[PDB]
């Protein structure tokens, strides 16, 4: 599925060691139309009693719930989406929802509520690629000494690293990566131009790192 | 609780 083909792709650039070539072409592996459609762009870890709230790039809100459940509110602010933990989706509206998710879209909008008036959003200067197509969810997240780490149900690993504000966007549909640096700039690579121009040490080590992270998602 | 930036 997506988190093999991605520990695949990664594991081949690894292999590789693209940061030990005898001249780094970094800048030959960018590809703009490999920029992903959505990632993450603020949380709220509130997992001690709710679960994770939130935001998608677009300005949608989710919350994966401690039962193993998601909420989505689109960014229309209305429509919602509720997947139970089988993974069954549902479709229905705020304005028309059964009175059996009224606690948990309370929940959700408390999340909304302060997430879009303080906390930054990541990637606020990316424009998403052209797309046509469907908003995904939270699938899985952890942190360790380092990094969140995102997982959404689109195949998507996103992994921001607490030190410095660095982040990766790892696409395995795309095989692709889009690294933001602790300047905020932003480029998006094709790993397998990665593998044959090779990087810098920076980005070698943080692709080492999300191969972890993608074993540590594999054994869930 | 934990936040993002
Ligand atoms: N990076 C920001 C500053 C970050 C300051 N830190 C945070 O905001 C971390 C999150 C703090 C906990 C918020 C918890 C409340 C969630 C809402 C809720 C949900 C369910 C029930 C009740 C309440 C910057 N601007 O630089």
């Amino acid at each position: 599925c997506h988190l093999s083909d991605m520990l695949q792709q990664l594991h081949s650039v690894n292999a590789s060691k693209p940061s030990e070539r005898g001249l780094v072409r970094q800048e030959e592996a960018e590809d703009p139309a490999c920029i992903p459609i959505f990632w993450v762009s603020k949380w709220v870890d509130y997992s001690d009693k709710y679960g994770l709230g939130y935001q998608l790039c677009d300005n949608s809100v989710g919350v994966l719930f401690n039962d193993s459940t998601r909420l989505i509110l689109y960014n229309d602010g209305d429509s919602l989406q509720y997947i139970e933990r089988d993974g069954t989706e549902s479709y229905l509206t705020v304005s028309s929802h059964p009175n059996s998710l009224m606690k948990k879209i309370t929940l959700l909008k408390y999340f909304r509520n302060y997430m879009s008036e303080h906390l930054l959003k990541a990637g606020a200067n990316i424009t998403p690629r052209e797309g046509d197509a469907r908003l995904p969810y939270l699938r899985t997240w952890f942190r360790t000494r380092s990094a969140i780490i995102l997982h959404l149900s689109n195949g998507s690993v996103q992994i921001n690293f607490f030190q410095d504000h660095t982040k990766l966007i790892l696409c395995p549909l795309m095989a692709a990566v889009t690294y933001i640096d602790e300047k905020r700039d932003f480029r998006t690579y094709r790993l397998s131009l990665l593998e044959e121009y090779g990087c810098c040490k920076e980005l070698a080590s943080r692709l080492r790192y999300a191969r972890t992270m993608v074993d540590k998602l594999l054994s869930s | 609780p934990l936040a993002s930036t």
